[PDB]
RNA sequence: AAAGAGAGUUUGAUCCUGGCUCAGGACGAACGCUGGCGGCGUGCCUAAUACAUGCAAGUCGAACGAACGGAGGUCCAAAGUUAGUGGCGGACGGGUGAGUAACACGUGGGCAACCUGCCUGUAAGUUGGGGAUAACUCCGGGAAACCGGGGCUAAUACCGAAUGAUAGAGUGUGGCGCAUGCCACGCUCUUGAAAGAUGGUUUCGGCUAUCGCUUACAGAUGGGCCCGCGGUGCAUUAGCUAGUUGGUAGGGUAAUGGCCUACCAAGGCAACGAUGCAUAGCCGACCUGAGAGGGUGAUCGGCCACACUGGGACUGAGACACGGCCCAGACUCCUACGGGAGGCAGCAGUAGGGAAUCUUCCGCAAUGGACGAAAGUCUGACGGAGCAACGCCGCGUGUAUGAAGAAGGUUUUCGGAUCGUAAAGUACUGUUGUUAGAGAAGAACAAGGAUAAGAGUAACUGCUUGUCCCUUGACGGUAUCUAACCAGAAAGCCACGGCUAACUACGUGCCAGCAGCCGCGGUAAUACGUAGGUGGCAAGCGUUGUCCGGAUUUAUUGGGCGUAAAGCGCGCGCAGGCGGUCUUUUAAGUCUGAUGUGAAAGCCCCCGGCUUAACCGGGGAGGGUCAUUGGAAACUG
């Protein structure tokens, strides 16, 4: 992926139990490194942008200048500018892959999908980027079929949301329509990340 | 300098290697603790040494990785 | 007076005009106008033209060249200038 | 629909004014540390400095000079597929930005004041003669570029003749205009043309097909000239000019014009900036900005100028001509000392200047050029490959699990915390990578053979169109695809007191040093060096240089002049700016409709094509105090 370090240093010092559920949290839910569990400081109108930016930028695990280069195609787009940013966010081939149960976090799904394991429309995707449309499939091209790790991944996964629709006898997902910020992370300040960009 | 242009340069780090008729890289930048001196020599680009026993910032003062 | 063929898109990927130019002036240089596109890449050629603009340049004197011909005789404008020419 | 962020710094503390600095974006960028790959682009910004080496413009035997098989005579050999004169092209294509402040460029017009090879169409004609000349061969000068003389011969080479002007004059008729003048037609006289070559048929004479040549008329194309408006600094640059200003005649050019000449009068331009000095190619456009504006002219497209410096002309439809000619000048080279040759701001490449920029590569396969009837030749245009993280976009260095928590660093209030689910273990994959194989599009053709139908013909041959048969790849075994192995072969830079995200210990002690500012360093340093930790970005990260923003810090949008910088000491007044009330009239300003135009590419909107993106394609929209013209008359005139 982009970045292969320690995934609970991240979610511990940004506050949230992104990728997954309170688990990297349970215990010493303060910042990483020998201060954190000392004392804090004050935070700024700044520090809360970074912090929203951050929230966004590693809970869908896409590096920094991809990042802005969506939220300015986004900006394109008519209707709010944080939730057109978010939804194309969540248009990602990763996310679908993620949310769809084939994997358990974004890791798994970016690896699985820069070897080619799925298939959209019978045409292999190496790349992670790729935005969906509405009435795209997605498959596994036998190519795992039997593998354990997906089998062990559509086991723990939660549901799926009401947005997307998989059946698992073929492996087959496609995005029913378009998703609303109310099914969302809402973890998260939406207003606060095109303000940073603003400055 | 190469137009024959009397400049007074700054030279940074700790230790050097210079002396005179030596060829030097002068690069941007005034200090203002010198009240005449107002640009800073380049430590690793040409005749000019870098600096021994540096581990921060090493991309200036012109020493390579250890 | 030529009714031209103007080469353009990427490398390893041209993309083609048909346009009428003087053949003294640069291929991808100044012309006087665009008739039509022609595309080599798909195996079904994808050719569009006026062939009303083209009819009266043919009339005017404007010779085009080998592939322009094939073209416009594919897409009938040669059978049709030969038909007005008896007519 | 669009619609603008601030912070530090003068004081013992305040509030204003004001400057300085910083937080963002962009480069044809450079330097330092570092460095895995793929796609698309860019790369002498300085010396328009000087140039080794090779290639960049040649082509036509259908107008006049080859070896073989091989008629004929065991021996030599006749006829059958290959230099130059002549025609076309070299004025295109390609490169630089020196010069130029002007009809050079942008935009909009005018030419009743113009030209135009090749291309297309039409109307007529291609009828008869002559004298030569290269090539070739002898005689000389020759160091060599090469010069002269004698003889010989062709043509689509050259020059007269028959005939033919919408060319000159003279006239007439009719219709007309924007003053000069334009158009249709008629009459008399005087001048101006040609060339043939490859076939077919016929009788062989003839006739005929294709390509050719002469004249005239239209179209298309490319140029020429004139004009309104528009785009820079200095007034510590105020007068400049004399073929200048106008006229009368003339010469010259394709055309108007002091473009040039003789004569006559003394004019003309200028504070609405003449003249002069300095800098600079212009535009579509690029960067920034909420916008108005500000800066720039990298890549690409259009126009202009130049080709070592300065001047000139010939040939040609088109040149005062990059790889053509003559003269002078500087430089390089050869010489037998009399004299000769050269011009990379063409593609590669060398030296020098620089902080700084690439191979002395492949091919005409595709597109386009020049020649030819065609095959075909040439094409450093162009299609491609190589180098440089120079820029944009895309992907990887693994994934899940794994503990009161492996081991060991950093600290410890020496109980512990921290690196940290990070490790080992555990289960899995191969995007990259290695090994072995299958492997496209870009290709349409041109020509050649049959056809079918037309025009033309006495008939053909041929011509135009349509349908088939056969042939053509530098890239390149390239993109791509298929299988086996592998967590293994792949992470660095800057920063951490505030501006601004992120702290502990040690060492040093106004020293070493840091620094954009406030300023830190004199023994308890979150600012100096290192270690641990943390933050940002990522095959990149920092520093410097230039521009815009923040800067309302030139304020039209959008500031001011009592005391902070800022009202002339006052008056009379030319030019200029502004102007009480009502009516009628005009449409200069104002507002609006229609026509033409504001190229392509670029920004923007909607659709698509590359596995996505960058990128590419189609359609649309935007942009003017623009020309023609029709409207309204409240307001300014
Ligand atoms: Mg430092
Ligand atoms: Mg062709
Ligand atoms: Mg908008
Ligand atoms: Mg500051
Ligand atoms: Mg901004
Ligand atoms: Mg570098
Ligand atoms: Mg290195
Ligand atoms: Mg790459
Ligand atoms: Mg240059
Ligand atoms: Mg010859
Ligand atoms: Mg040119
Ligand atoms: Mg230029
Ligand atoms: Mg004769
Ligand atoms: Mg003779
Ligand atoms: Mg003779
Ligand atoms: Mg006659
Ligand atoms: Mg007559
Ligand atoms: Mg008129
Ligand atoms: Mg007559
Ligand atoms: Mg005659
Ligand atoms: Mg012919
Ligand atoms: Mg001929
Ligand atoms: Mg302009
Ligand atoms: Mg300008
Ligand atoms: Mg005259
Ligand atoms: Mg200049
Ligand atoms: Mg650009
Ligand atoms: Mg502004
Ligand atoms: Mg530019
Ligand atoms: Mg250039
Ligand atoms: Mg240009
Ligand atoms: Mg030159
Ligand atoms: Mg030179
Ligand atoms: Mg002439
Ligand atoms: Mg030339
Ligand atoms: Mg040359
Ligand atoms: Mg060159
Ligand atoms: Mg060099
Ligand atoms: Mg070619
Ligand atoms: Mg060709
Ligand atoms: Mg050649
Ligand atoms: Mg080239
Ligand atoms: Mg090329
Ligand atoms: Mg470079
Ligand atoms: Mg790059
Ligand atoms: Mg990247
Ligand atoms: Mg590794
Ligand atoms: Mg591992
Ligand atoms: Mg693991
Ligand atoms: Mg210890
Ligand atoms: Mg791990
Ligand atoms: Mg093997
Ligand atoms: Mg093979
Ligand atoms: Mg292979
Ligand atoms: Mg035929
Ligand atoms: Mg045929
Ligand atoms: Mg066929
Ligand atoms: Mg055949
Ligand atoms: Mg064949
Ligand atoms: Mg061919
Ligand atoms: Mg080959
Ligand atoms: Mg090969
Ligand atoms: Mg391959
Ligand atoms: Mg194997
Ligand atoms: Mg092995
Ligand atoms: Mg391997
Ligand atoms: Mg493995
Ligand atoms: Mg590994
Ligand atoms: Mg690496
Ligand atoms: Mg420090
Ligand atoms: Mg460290
Ligand atoms: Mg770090
Ligand atoms: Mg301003
Ligand atoms: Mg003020
Ligand atoms: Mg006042
Ligand atoms: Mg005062
Ligand atoms: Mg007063
Ligand atoms: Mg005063
Ligand atoms: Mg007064
Ligand atoms: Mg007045
Ligand atoms: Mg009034
Ligand atoms: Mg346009
Ligand atoms: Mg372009
Ligand atoms: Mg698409
Ligand atoms: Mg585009
Ligand atoms: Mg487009
Ligand atoms: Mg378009
Ligand atoms: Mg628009
Ligand atoms: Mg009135």
């Amino acid at each position: 992926a982009r970045y292969t370090g320690p995934s609970w240093k991240v979610s511990r010092r940004l506050g949230i139990s992104l990728s997954g559920t309170g688990k990297e949290l349970e215990r010493r839910p303060y910042a990483p490194g020998q201060h954190g569990p000392t004392q804090r400081k004050k935070i700024s109108e700044y520090g809360l942008q970074q912090a929203e930016k951050q929230k966004l930028r590693h809970m869908y695990g896409l590096t920094e200048r991809q990042f802005k280069n969506t939220f300015n195609k986004a900006g394109k787009l008519q209707g709010k500018h944080g939730e057109n940013f978010m939804i194309l966010l969540e248009q990602r081939l990763d996310n679908i892959v993620y949310r769809l149960g084939l994997a358990r976090t974004r890791r798994a799904a970016r690896q699985l999908v820069n070897h080619g394991h799925i298939t959209v429309d019978g045409k292999r995707v190496d790349i992670p980027s790729y935005q969906v449309s509405v009435g795209q499939v997605i498959s596994v091209r036998e190519k795992s079929a039997k593998n354990s790790a997906i089998a062990e991944s559509l086991e723990v996964s939660s549901f799926v949301p009401e947005y997307v629709t998989f059946d698992a006898e073929t492996l087959t997902g496609s995005l029913n329509r378009l998703p609303e910020r109310s099914e969302l992370a809402a973890e998260i300040n939406e207003a606060f990340i095109v303000e940073f960009y603003s400055r | 300098l190469s137009n024959g242009i009397e400049v007074t340069a700054y030279i940074p780090g700790i230790g050097h290697n210079l002396q005179e008729h030596s060829v030097v890289l002068i690069r941007g930048g005034r200090v203002k603790d010198l009240p005449g001196v107002r640009y800073h020599i380049v430590r690793g680009a040409l005749d000019t040494a870098g600096v021994e026993n540096r581990g921060q910032s090493r991309s200036k003062y012109g020493t390579k990785k250890p | 007076v030529k009714i031209r063929l103007k080469r353009m898109g990427s490398k390893k990927k041209p993309f083609y005009r048909i346009v009428v130019a003087d053949s003294r002036f640069p291929r991808d240089g100044r012309s006087i106008e665009t008739i039509g596109t022609y595309n080599p890449l798909l195996d079904p050629v994808e050719v569009k033209i006026d062939e009303e603009a083209t009819l009266k340049w043919m009339h005017n004197g404007a010779k085009p060249s080998d592939t322009v011909r094939n073209l416009l005789s594919r897409e009938g404008i040669m059978e049709k200038f030969h038909n007005q020419k008896l007519g």
